């Protein structure tokens, strides 16, 4: 984006998409860098007093 | 003509009176897995690892030290053999550091092993793990007790073939250390077979101490020069 109006025009009238509204340039909906930390669950193992490992 | 009938899981075999059950179980090819019986040393039943269910019992025998009956019917992978093995494999992994980097015996030993390919996966145990200081056997031992999961082969070894009577147990409970009371360097010949009989590392060698890991050395058959026995 940020271009101005007539070329904008030119380039939705030589390809009729309207092509301003996705141009793959990503200047915002780029994902936040240095997310918060994460904690990562654990599945179905570590309950205590079921895990015989000769059942699994 | 002196045979007793075993069905070691279900197949049947003839041995000899007198005989233990792990022979048995050897005779067939099984191997129940053990830390305190070694086919050198007189039987002790200290490891418990060693236990195996028979058929028709309420209890669970320890193979290293049971004589055959007549008739028996052994089941070696059975439920209670199984969860008896994996109870006894997380009791001794518990007062047992963290030291496999470091350690000497970390490509041979037998807790790893063994916690392979018949122990628990997950642990337990949040709060504990005892240590003891360590001690100095020799100028050609290095010796560190913190690893040692008081097995008795070193002291079984030394009394009954270097006839030294220097190893001992001490004390009680969780506190028995096993080695001199008296700082006395056990120096006597065959001193350097006790780092192949303690199956962890605690009683390793002195100059090979930190230099090899035993998946990398490659194994050549020779024959010994110095000794007229060869
Ligand atoms: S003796 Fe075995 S379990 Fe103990 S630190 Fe060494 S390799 Fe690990
Ligand atoms: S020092 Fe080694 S051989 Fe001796 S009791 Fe401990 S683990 Fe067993
Ligand atoms: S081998 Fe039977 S108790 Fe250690």
């Amino acid at each position: 984006a940020s271009a101005t109006r007539l070329i904008q025009g030119l380039r939705n009238w030589a390809s009729g998409r309207d092509l301003q509204a996705k141009l793959q340039l990503r200047y915002q909906e780029i994902s936040k860098r240095t997310q918060p930390p994460p904690k990562l669950p654990v599945g179905p193992s570590h309950r205590l007093s079921n895990n015989y490992y000769c059942a699994r | 003509s002196n045979l007793i009938e075993v069905f070691v899981d279900g197949q049947s075999v003839m041995v000899e009176p007198g005989t233990t059950v792990l022979q048995a179980c050897e005779k067939v090819g099984m191997q129940i897995p053990r830390f305190c019986y070694h086919e050198r040393l007189s039987v002790a039943g200290n490891c418990r690892m060693c236990l195996v269910e028979i058929e028709k019992a309420p209890k669970v025998v320890a193979a290293c030290a049971m004589p055959v009956m007549k008739g028996w019917n052994i089941l070696t992978n059975s439920e209670k053999t199984k969860k008896a093995r994996e109870g006894v494999m997380e009791f001794l992994l518990a007062n047992h550091p963290l030291d496999c980097p470091i350690c000497d015996q970390g490509g041979e030993c037998d807790l790893q092993d063994q916690s392979m390919m018949f122990g628990s996966d997950r642990s337990r145990f949040l709060e504990g793990k005892r240590a003891v200081e360590d001690k100095n056997i020799g100028p050609l031992v290095k010796t560190i007790m913190t690893r040692c999961i008081q097995c008795t082969r070193c002291i079984r070894f030394a009394s009954e073939i270097a006839g030294v009577d220097d190893l001992g147990t001490t004390g009680r409970g969780n506190d028995m250390q096993v080695g001199t009371y008296i700082e006395k360097m056990f120096m006597s010949e065959l001193s350097g077979n006790i780092i192949d009989i303690c199956p962890v590392g605690a009683l390793t060698s002195k100059p090979y101490a930190f230099t090899a890991r035993p998946w990398e050395t490659r194994k050549t058959e020779s024959i010994d020069v110095m000794d007229a026995v060869g």
